[PDB]
RNA sequence: GAAUCAGGGUUCGAUUCCGGAGAGGGAGCCUGAGAAACGGCUACCACAUCCAAGGAAGGCAGCAGGCGCGCAAAUUACCCACUCCCGACCCGGGGAGGUAGUGACGAAAAAUAACAAUACAGGACCUGUAAUUGGAAUGAGUCCACUUUAAAUCCUUUAACGAGGAUCCAUUGGAGGGCAAGUCUGGUGCCAGCAGCCGCGGUAAUUCCAGCUCCAAUAGCGUAUAUUAAAGUUGCUGCAGUUAAAAAGCUCGUAGUUGGAUCUUUUUACUUUGAAAAAAUUAGAGUGUUCAAAGCAGGCCCGCCUGGAUACCGCAGCUAGGAAUAAUGGAAUAG
């Protein structure tokens, strides 16, 4: 069955990206996905996304700009210290110039450049570039 | 596929330890059966006694007579066959002559066109066979 | 039949060596290898032991 | 138990491929230009550079306000400049990665003897070092691989006991005059 | 390269002090100290013979 | 800790530091603060030593040495001077330790020529080639003396000599392809042989045996064997499973593993920080051991100045912040 909601969300965004579609349904909306998409949206890879409330786990319609190469998840959510973070950088990211590893730290769901500034580790959710 | 979950280290470590046995280089270096079966006994060299000069025919398409010696070891009494490498170095060896043998290149496997022979003679009566060949020393 | 052994090495006619000039050894031998390859830029590739 | 130290390291790494003609000719040019006796001396200088680069690439990955990057980065840069392989205009950490091994071969004593006109050839310069005719400021040096620091660049001079700088000509010139 | 050698110097106040607090090989380099001539192999063979004899009869052994 | 190593790893650690163990095998004890002690006793087993046959004495996995075993490993050397230890002790003792010898285990440095003129070749005044010539420079070696040190030896220093074929002579492997380097010459004729692998040799052998040349790395270089990388051919990162090796005949099922969304926009796990963590080794700072491997030294004109850093040290345990993620807990017979 469905064990991981974030994985089915990012696989469906990734499949619609290479099909060249403009919009995509994301079924069940959790709050972890919403906090994941905003980090993708502040760095500007996706457009505005509409969240639909249906008195259960809702749906999200996402506008795609056409900028995304690959949004992936990492399973399990390995705990990552700041010592080991740069070894995840050259295994997930295509370059040191762009791309982000998304962490969930105690100060919230962060990309990896923000976690160095805040000096905290966390569990890894996924990545996008 | 493979289990990925965060508590599956025992399943992964034990499955690995079982599946290490299915290749040749791990199996022969950890059973000890092959260590029991080579006559060196895990050593690189051994001294023995030449019992007999033997002629070994080369595997086809090669058509020569490979000059070898039938050697009984001093360490454990195992009888082996060692090759005598060079043009006419069989004439330096006699019977009841104490030689030093070594491996022959492929770490226990048979080499070249000589069937069932995996050793070669190095020293003959405390004199290296390369020196008898080049005229450096004498018997 | 272990009779014929050392046959070709015995039937080789013996040719003594020619006592010749001492080879230079050390840094100076590398001086020759640098000169004979990178200073002689004559037009022309042929190998160095070609006959 | 004994009061002996056993700390030792090698100074060269032999290359992974034994025979590629691109690399063989490339290491031959450094020998002819700089009068080196064997390819181990090319590899020793090549190995010296790689340790500096591994010390460099480690420090490019830390952030710019870490104390260890500021400390060991500056102690790496100052050691490169006082031996002259790096300019004081290029005092940033990234410029270590642009260096070549010809900069360290430029700073041998055998190189800097010849490029001050004290010798006639770079093959001649290595001979004058081993025969104790060259001094740095007060020390006779018979080591051609002496990396001469930038502070003691001025002080390269002929020796005092040497016939080329001082008195007492050599035993060939004397026993010629002893016969006459 | 020659020219320079470097050592230690030790200037005492009066010579009886220099006989008092000095190594006895350093005083023997100036002809003052006289050690006896006996190898320790010769001196250890004599000791083990003395342990086999008890009493005043060690003195002639 | 060591070797390898992009990141992960894999293998090793008898071996000079810490801890343990045993003194031929076991067992029992005395003394003492401390021993189940073995350069202490007491047995028995094994072995072995003198003997007048009545008896007596034994324990090198201490330093040397010898035998044996083997592929496999050093002098029956000098000394308490340094380091320290013990004693009643400033004085004695130390095969601890130190110094020499044997030492291609290995590691660092570094000779075996340099120049000039000719003879020549070139290149757009510069350079190369020579069994031509020229006197210039030095060590190797020999060797007084100092120094060194317990006394020496070696290195360092300096006289005396010490180079032309500078005979004061550089080897080890190769030359079909992998893979740097010859379709040279002579012999052999599927023979002798080579060859890690594919291969070569049966009368014109680019591969054998030799000569000539040439290549490679060089005071080192082959060879055997363990092992690491190569190996994404053990796959955590990272492998495969239609037909190449391979998904159980099918379903149930306990462990195990993994578990939907939900809330501010109790115990833990996690994350950050603090302690406490043996040095050596590693990383690394400073410093011209003549350089370098090293070493912890040193530097400046009566003495003065100055170093002997810092990091790292899985996990577990401890400490204070953080509260996303992940478990978990409170009021439903209201007890
Ligand atoms: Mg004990
Ligand atoms: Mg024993
Ligand atoms: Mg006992
Ligand atoms: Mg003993
Ligand atoms: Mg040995
Ligand atoms: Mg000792
Ligand atoms: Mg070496
Ligand atoms: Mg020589
Ligand atoms: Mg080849
Ligand atoms: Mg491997
Ligand atoms: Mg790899
Ligand atoms: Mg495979
Ligand atoms: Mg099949
Ligand atoms: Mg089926
Ligand atoms: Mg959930």
């Amino acid at each position: 069955v469905r064990m991981n909601v974030l994985a089915d969300a990012l696989k469906s965004i990734n499949n619609a990206e290479k099909r060249g579609k403009r919009q995509v349904l994301i079924r069940p909306c959790s709050k972890v996905i919403v906090r994941f998409l905003t980090v993708m949206m502040k760095h500007g890879y996706i457009g505005e996304f509409e969240i639909i409330d249906d008195h259960r786990a809702g749906k999200i319609v996402v506008n795609l700009t056409g900028r995304l190469n690959k949004c992936g998840v990492i399973s399990p959510r390995f705990d990552v210290q700041l010592k080991d973070l740069e070894k995840w950088q050259n295994n997930l990211l295509p370059s040191r110039q762009f791309g982000f590893i998304v962490l969930t730290t105690s100060a919230g769901i962060m990309d990896h450049e923000e976690a160095r500034r805040k000096h905290t580790g966390g569990k890894i959710l996924g990545f996008f570039f | 596929g493979k289990c990925r979950g965060l508590r599956t280290a025992r399943k992964l470590r034990s499955h690995r330890r079982d599946q290490k046995w299915h290749d040749k280089q791990y199996k022969k270096a950890h059973l000890g059966t092959a260590l029991k079966a080579n006559p060196f006994g895990g050593a690189s060299h051994a001294k023995g006694i030449v019992l007999e000069k033997v002629g070994v025919e080369a595997k086809q398409p090669n058509s020569a007579i490979r000059k070898c010696v039938r050697v009984q070891l001093i360490k454990n009494g195992k009888k082996i066959t060692a090759f005598v490498p060079n043009d006419g170095c069989l004439n330096f060896i006699e019977e009841n002559d104490e030689v030093l043998v070594a491996g022959f290149g492929r770490k226990g496997h048979a080499v070249g066109d000589i069937p069932g022979v995996r050793f070669k003679v190095v020293k003959v009566a405390n004199v290296s066979l390369l020196a008898l060949y080049k005229g450096k020393k004498e018997r | 039949s272990l009779a014929r052994a050392g046959k070709v090495r015995g039937q080789t006619p013996k040719v003594a060596k020619q006592e010749k000039k001492k080879k230079k050894t050390g840094r100076a031998k590398r001086r020759m290898q640098y000169n004979r390859r990178f200073v002689n830029v004559v037009p022309t590739k042929k190998g160095p032991n070609a006959n | 138990p004994v009061a002996r130290s056993w700390v030792c390291r090698k100074t060269y790494v032999t290359p992974r491929r034994p025979f590629e003609k691109s690399r063989l000719d490339q290491e031959l040019k450094l020998i002819g230009e700089y009068g080196l006796r064997n390819k181990r001396e090319v590899w020793r200088v090549k190995f010296t550079l790689a340790k500096i680069r591994k010390a460099a690439r480690e420090l490019l990955t830390l952030d710019e306000k870490d104390p260890r990057r500021l400390f060991e980065g500056n102690a790496l840069l100052r050691r490169l400049v006082r031996i002259g392989v790096l300019d004081e205009g290029k005092m940033k950490l990234d410029y270590i990665l642009g260096l070549k091994i010809e900069d360290f071969l430029e700073r041998r004593l055998q190189t800097q003897v010849f490029k001050l006109g004290l010798a006639k050839s770079i093959h001649h310069a290595r001979v004058l070092i081993r025969q104790r005719h060259i001094r740095v400021r007060k020390q006779v040096v018979n080591i051609p691989s002496f990396i001469v620091r930038l502070d003691s660049q001025k002080h390269i001079d002929f020796s005092l006991r040497s016939p080329y700088g001082g008195g007492r000509p050599g035993r060939v010139k004397r026993k010629n005059a002893k016969k006459g | 390269g020659g020219g320079k050698t470097t050592g230690f110097g030790m200037i005492y106040d009066s010579l009886d002090y220099a006989k008092k607090n000095e190594p006895k090989h350093r005083l023997a380099r100036h002809g003052l100290y006289e050690k006896k001539k006996t190898s320790r192999k010769q001196r250890k063979e004599r000791k083990n013979r003395m342990k086999k004899v008890r009493g005043t009869a060690k003195a002639n052994v």
